[PDB]
């Protein structure tokens, strides 16, 4: 083979693209590994090659492939690295190429997976942006499980830092990313002690996305070989112009509770923090605030009494400005809240219906630890839920009271005035309240109301009105066993038994057997007619 | 008594009264107009002489009607707009709109003369705003459109930073009042694309806030047909770059919204673009639909758009056939770009598999749709982008298999 390389096959030729397209062909074939071998024992001829773009781009196409053949190649790294890295690097300002890039990072991280993290693993970060860098970054990012398995001790200072002086940031960002898995899946040495301090550099102001990361990283750092050192790195955006975001506000106060959750309970932050950090949350911080939050939510309840739990006055304020569905779920994890769960009743309708039944379960919990508060705002859930006609929460809700009245006398003229959609819904909107007359002398106090509203509704049988009627009839064949009612049905049913004079023989039989059961008491003087 | 009940104003009153809402509300509209006529407010100063007077917001709160707000409103307005940072009135005002939006009234035709005390610029914003949305009771019978037409906004919609240091004073309040001004005029180009970009580069800075209420006020303006299909138009797509959004991950939580309605930008202007804009178009496409900042929902949006984008530099590259040769190369390279994603999404194979399988099928057609425009040491380079096509749909189409017509 070592005459073809240098034959018809030099630099000259290279500018021809099929040609060059023809080489490589030949060099990808697997069986031509001496054909590979002339070049790969002679890195001398790249390296005067490299420092002209088109055959940049063809020696990096020539050189991934012979490494893709042999990944061992690393003998002449030491020599190849000190142009890859200049290439590299200059390539952002010549373009920022139609796979170049990518490739030559697979070649800068193949040779990197020959060493833990170093410079060069800081430098391969630079371009990114490019191809969505996906294929590098994925490699990279499956790397770590490599690396991962004592570099550790001051890759903080050898992998990190560096100054490339050329890149942004987003160098310190990755480098973050990937350090955290290795923290996460691994002694508490003094390297620590001093780094925790000079993490800041002493700047003034660190309220950058670094910051963020930093800090959601030294979250856990914390347990053991004060409180101002700590107040440095939480505090500092309460300027007032500053922190216009909330997430690096959230990140600080996060760690803060951290530290309030360690030993730092204190009358000072502790009811500070609190207040503050649900403020100023619209829609996307929300998503942030609650797990800041959630550190606060044990640690609140270890002073309880000792606060009186006055957040209620807070609560005074915050409802008027906004929200406030963090409040009760101390009771939701296990007090005296039942005093203002009319909150939660008061504050709906133009209409997040959805609190109802969360706090359903916490009114029930509070009835089997310790209502009429509970009686009327039940009842309000209830017919609220029935004003979206839904879901099985509307059950639960009874289910759970009835553990330890206006819906019905509203949902009578909620039939009457039928509206194509009334029709679709009619089933469930008997079936709301139908449920409970099963299990309570509901309808037995007074069917008076009912009986003026259904008299004028089974009339309108059709569709899935039919199955509002297959439902009341089930209801009345548990009451029964009222007559007032069942004569006026069972004129409505026979003069429908004279209509016809199928679906209206649907409609007829369905209400001729809504009359029928109930014992044969009642059933005789139909059954005289059945007969025609 | 009255001075220091403003603190204890929860007391002795809920006991005493009951039809407070047409007894008491006689009593607190003239307390109103005998506690807030005088407003010595400051605004170019330190804090005002008027700064102890601010317990008369929970009065204010304690208002009693949501009805019949008629003999009420003007004049408690007026006596208001007597005053004239002025965050001191908007305060006031801001709740005395609040509570007037349920209520019926009339006489609100004195727009004309609440437009002197709204934005001259030679956070007001917010009343005209709140104004608009409970306009149902009256429609644009009031005002037309005078209060925020062409005329006013054309000077650079209206506003532009005048200092470039005081920064939260200004910058917060200009971001609030542009963002109101996009909202109030939704209902109805030099405004709307050299402003718009202007402010897009210079005002969100601080964290890129902005970005929120400005972009979904973008959104429905450009659902407006013509606002969307013809008028930005003269930009060239030069507002691509990256003035949009600039920032933290803010910018991850916003961007999604940006490219979609971007997206409906092109869907349109779709029928007159260059072939440089549409390459370019493609270019940026082409990062996107295999971005990891969102899960395949922008894919497949992008991707879908790239379609008719497709369909339309079809038509186009048949004049002159050269530029057409030149386009077709790239844009069937980003669906090699689509291919090598592929090489990734059978990786990918350890809900979202209806979206996968939606996918799958957006890009078939966009690959059928580019194979069309191609055939309407180029067959060599074509065989060996289909054979990579053969060797890894198979790899995607194992997934639309897992666990039909």
């Amino acid at each position: 083979p070592s005459q073809t390389v240098e034959l018809f096959m030099m630099e000259a030729t290279l500018n021809d693209p099929q040609w060059s397209r023809m080489f490589m062909s030949f060099l990808k074939h697997k069986d031509a590994r001496p054909l590979r071998d002339v070049l790969a024992a002679n890195p001398n001829r790249f390296i005067t090659l490299l420092l002209r773009l088109d055959l940049q781009f063809q020696a990096i196409k020539i050189i991934s492939i012979i490494v893709k053949n042999d990944d061992s190649w690393l003998a002449s790294q030491h020599s190849l690295v000190s142009q890859l890295r200049r290439v590299w690097v200059s390539e952002n300002f010549q373009e920022r190429n139609w796979k170049e890039p990518k490739l030559l990072a697979y070649c800068l991280l193949n040779y990197c997976k020959r060493n833990y993290g170093d410079i060069e693993l800081l430098f391969q970060l630079l371009r990114a942006f490019t191809g969505r860098f996906l294929c590098n970054m994925t490699f990279l990012k499956e790397y770590m499980e490599e690396e991962i398995p004592q570099k550790r001790a001051l890759f903080f200072r050898f992998v990190d830092f560096n100054d490339p002086n050329f890149g942004d940031e987003l160098k310190a960002k990755v480098l973050q990313h990937i350090l955290n898995p290795a923290f996460l899946y691994s002694e508490s040495i003094t390297s620590v002690f001093i780094t925790k301090v000079l993490d800041p550099e002493k700047q003034a102001d660190m309220l950058d996305s670094l910051r963020i990361y930093l800090l959601q990283y030294a979250t856990l750092l914390v347990e053991h070989a004060k409180l101002r050192r700590l107040m440095t790195f939480a505090w500092p955006c309460l300027l007032s112009k500053a922190c216009v975001d909330p997430a690096c506000k959230y990140s600080g106060h996060l760690l803060l509770a951290h530290i309030i959750a360690k030993f730092a309970i204190h009358k000072k932050i502790v009811l500070q923090v609190f207040h503050s950090l649900l403020k100023a949350h619209a829609m996307e911080a929300r998503a942030i605030v609650r797990q800041a939050m959630a550190i606060l939510t044990p640690a609140v309840p270890a002073r309880m009494e000792d606060g009186h739990q006055m957040l209620t006055h807070w609560t005074r304020k915050i409802i008027v400005e906004e929200l406030v569905h963090i409040l009760h779920l101390i009771v939701q994890h296990f007090h005296h809240l039942v005093q203002h769960m009319v909150s939660a009743m008061q504050r709906l309708g133009f209409e997040q219906r959805r609190l109802a039944v969360d706090l359903s379960e916490v009114v029930i919990k509070w009835e089997l630890q310790r209502d009429k508060q509970h009686t009327d705002t039940v009842v309000n859930f209830l017919i609220r839920v029935a004003c979206q006609v839904g879901e099985v929460l509307s059950r639960r809700c009874v289910n759970l009271l009835k553990t330890a009245s206006e819906l019905k006398l509203q949902w009578f003229d909620k039939l009457l005035m039928t509206v194509n959609y009334g029709n679709i819904c009619t089933g469930l909107e008997v079936l709301s309240f139908l449920l409970t007359v099963l299990q309570s002398p509901a309808i037995l106090s007074s069917f008076k109301p009912l009986q003026r509203g259904i008299a004028a509704c089974m009339t309108c049988g059709n569709t899935k009105v039919l199955r509002a009627v297959h439902s009341l009839l089930s209801r009345l064949m548990s009451i029964f066993p009222y007559e007032e009612l069942e004569c006026l049905y069972a004129a409505v049913g026979k003069v429908i038994y004279e209509g016809l004079t199928p679906s209206q023989l649907f409609g007829t039989l369905m209400i001729l057997k809504s009359a029928c059961s109930n014992n044969p008491s009642y059933i005789d003087r139909l059954i005289s007619v059945f007969m025609r | 008594k009255l001075k220091m009940m403003q603190e204890v104003s929860e007391n002795f009153e809920n006991v005493t009264s009951s039809p407070q809402y047409s007894t008491f509300l006689e009593h607190i509209i003239p307390r109103f107009l005998t506690f807030l006529q005088d407003g010595e407010v400051q605004f170019l100063q330190e804090k005002p002489a008027q700064q102890l007077r601010k317990l008369v917001l929970e009065i204010i709160h304690r208002i009693p009607t949501n009805e019949h707000l008629r003999p009420h409103t003007k004049n408690v307005l007026s006596v208001m707009f007597r005053f004239l940072n002025v965050l001191i009135c908007l305060r006031i005002i801001i709740e005395l709109h609040k509570q007037f939006r349920p209520p019926i009234t009339q006489e609100i035709h004195h727009f004309l003369d609440f437009v002197k005390q709204i934005y001259k610029e030679l956070v007001l914003a917010e009343l005209p705003i709140i104004v608009v949305l409970m306009y149902q009771l009256y429609k644009l019978n009031i005002h037309n459109v005078v209060a925020e037409f062409v005329p006013l906004i054309m000077n650079t919609i209206a506003i532009q930073v005048s200092a470039q240091a005081r920064y939260a004073d200004f910058i917060a309040a200009q971001i609030k009042t542009l963002s109101f001004l996009a909202y109030i005029i939704r209902i109805y180009s030099q405004q709307m694309v050299k402003g718009m970009l202007q402010l897009l580069s210079n005002c969100p800075a601080e964290t890129a806030h902005l970005r929120k209420e400005l972009l979904i006020a973008a959104k429905h303006i450009l659902t407006t047909e013509l606002r969307n299909q013809f008028i930005p138009c003269m930009d060239k797509l030069f507002d691509e770059s990256i003035l949009i959004g600039s920032g933290y991950t803010a910018r991850e939580t916003l961007r999604p919204l940006a490219y979609s309605t971007l997206a409906d930008l092109v869907h349109h202007v779709r029928q007159h673009l260059p072939l440089s804009d549409l390459s370019l178009a493609v270019q940026l496409f082409a990062k996107n639909i295999d971005d990891e900042s969102l899960p395949s929902s922008i894919q497949t949006m992008s991707c879908k758009l790239l379609l008719n984008l497709v369909d339309c530099i079809r038509s186009k590259s048949e004049q002159e056939s050269g530029n057409g040769r030149d386009v077709l190369m790239r844009m069937l390279e980003v669906f090699v770009l689509k291919f090598h994603t592929i090489a990734r999404y059978q990786l990918s194979a350890i809900f979202q598999v209806t979206d996968c399988r939606s996918l799958v099928k957006t890009l078939v057609c966009g690959v059928k749709t580019i194979t069309w425009g191609i055939t309407s040491q180029l067959q060599p380079k074509e065989t060996q982008i289909y054979i990579k096509l053969v060797k890894y749909a198979m790899q995607a189409l194992d997934i639309y298999q897992v666990q039909m017509k």
